[PDB]
């Protein structure tokens, strides 16, 4: 399975945009009025799953 | 690009910010130098520019006649 391997600081900038209320973001791609995390996001650390966990909470916001 | 935008929000369209007679101000397409996520906020920002252009075009055209229409545009520039 392939993954994009985004850097670290890029996530915070994306998170700020989600807080701003902007749409069409490389992360948190909504489908039916419900924001949802992508599936190929991974950092050097955090074993590809905790990232899906931490983002899932911010997504709820 | 900043001073480029601050003119597009003034009523002067260019290559980066094309102008369409029906839809309004909007970004042409993806640009390599900038990020692909900004292509949205600008489109959200142009929804304001389209208003000022369609405002000032009507203000100049004065269009219908009557003093109460002249004064309305005269005041419309004050706000």
């Amino acid at each position: 399975d392939d993954r994009v391997l985004v850097t670290e600081t890029q996530v915070i900038r994306e998170t700020l945009w989600l807080l701003s209320g902007v749409k069409k973001l490389f992360i948190f791609q909504l489908i039916d009025g419900k924001v949802t995390v992508r599936n190929n996001i991974i950092v050097t650390h955090l074993t590809h799953s905790c990232l899906r966990s931490v983002l899932e909470q911010i997504a709820a916001y | 690009m900043i001073h480029e935008l601050l003119l597009a929000l003034s009523g002067y369209p260019g290559s980066i910010f094309t102008w369409n007679k029906r839809s309004g101000l909007q970004v042409s397409q993806d640009f390599p130098f900038l990020h692909p996520s900004e292509t949205s906020v600008l489109n959200r920002l142009c929804r304001l520019g389209t208003d000022y252009i369609r405002f000032t075009e009507f203000i100049e055209q004065y269009t219908l006649h009557g003093i109460y229409l002249r004064a309305f545009c005269t005041g419309l520039d004050s706000v």
